[PDB]
């Protein structure tokens, strides 16, 4: 399953001018575009090397879309102050994420479009793409308004059409890197805790995509209950890294193995401290 | 309304003393988006620290990757310090070669 | 390509 997703953030800054608006585009988990209203030259730009086929008109068009949206988000933040009777004095945030997940049949699997005010659900487009869920009484005003205006239909048309067409195109264009699989470079380290115990750490670096399985075992038995894990983290170069650790008795390290599995392998890799 | 930043500090490649590397400070799950991140070498702020674009997750919380070039030595130590309204005082995490 | 901005709230 693949997706095209856009993320918008507007942050008000009283006494400092208009809100800053930032829009970021994602194909699957890869950031591929960015617009920042605060940039010396506020323009939508590629954040990836494989978007070079698009013309100047492409980025010009996106830029104007985001500029128009920035204006809307400013209005949204002002309106929210009224709805919630809040002061013009404080900073507030308004966020949107929307996009399309496509099934192997090449058609929309799930379209979504959600909004948040100050980091909490405000209003969202339901899965049927024909109705809204309002999170509170303020958002119920918006719901009434968007229902009267027939907003849902236009969003559904986008999610089912342009969004899907775009994903198809970008996936095709970024194919060589988006769909690649770089296997992890994995190894085991050994760190004494005390006289009785030591830490065995199973490392995996430089892998893509980010999904990976690291499983400590004791004489063949799955020990995925006593492992210490870190959340998979970005290497900074587009790859990911992660480790899984187990505390074992000193002198019994040889009884344990780390099983590493990832798309870029073929079959599991079995590692051990020796 | 206020979410506390989680911090991981780690090198891009396994550290080898004398070999150029990249030090990462990965800061996640915070709100509001305003945040002040710095990285320190031997207790002193590093001026040359790049920041990724800030984005947010499915839960609406923000995240960002701070990074800087460094060449690990046997004595040089490193930290990442984060200031955010969700915390009374800034939070520091020290780089540990073993993690 | 992004969608055109949704109606104001």
């Amino acid at each position: 399953s693949h997706s095209l997703r856009y993320f918008y953030t507007a942050v008000s800054r009283p006494g400092l001018g208009e809100p800053r608006f930032i829009a970021v585009g994602y194909v699957d988990d890869t950031q591929f575009t960015r617009f920042d209203s605060d940039a010396p030259n506020p323009r939508d730009e590629p954040r990836v090397p494989w978007m070079e086929q698009e013309g100047p008109e492409y980025w010009d068009r996106n830029t104007r879309i985001y500029k128009d949206t920035a204006q809307i988000f400013r209005a949204n933040l002002n309106t929210a102050l009224g709805y919630y009777n809040q002061s013009e004095a404080g900073s507030h945030t308004f966020q949107e994420m929307y996009g399309c997940y496509v099934g192997p049949d090449g058609r929309l699997l799930l379209g979504f479009m959600q909004f948040a005010y100050d980091g909490r659900d405000y209003i969202a487009l339901n899965e049927d793409l024909r109705s809204w869920t309002a999170a509170d009484t303020a958002a119920q005003i918006t719901k009434r308004k968007w229902e009267a205006a027939g907003e849902a239909e236009r969003q559904r048309n986008y999610l089912e059409g342009r969004c899907v067409e775009g994903l198809r195109r970008y996936l095709e264009n970024g194919k060589d890197t988006l769909l690649r699989a770089d296997p992890p470079k994995a190894h085991v380290t050994h760190h004494p805790i005390s006289d009785r115990e030591v830490t065995l750490r199973c490392w995996a670096l430089g892998f893509y995509p980010e999904e990976i399985s690291l499983t400590w075992q004791h004489e063949g038995e799955d020990q995925t209950q006593d492992m210490e894990l870190v959340e998979t983290r970005p290497s900074g170069d587009g790859t990911f890294q992660k480790w899984a650790a187990l505390v074992v008795p000193s002198g019994e390290e040889q009884r344990y193995t780390c099983r590493v599995q990832h798309e870029g392998l073929q079959e599991p890799l079995t590692l051990r401290w020796e | 309304i206020q979410k506390t930043p989680q911090i991981q500090v780690y090198s891009r490649h396994p550290p080898e003393n004398g070999k150029p590397n990249i030090l990462n400070c990965y800061v996640t799950q915070f709100h509001p988006p305003h945040i002040e991140i710095q990285m320190l070498k031997n207790g002193k702020k590093i001026p040359k620290v790049e920041m990724s674009d800030m984005s947010f997750s499915k839960d609406w919380s923000f995240y960002i990757l701070a990074h800087t070039e460094f060449t690990p030595t046997e004595t040089d130590t490193y930290a990442c310090r984060v200031k955010h309204d969700s915390m009374a005082e800034p939070k520091t995490v020290y780089w540990d070669r073993d993690m | 390509i992004p969608a055109y901005g949704v109606l104001t709230i």
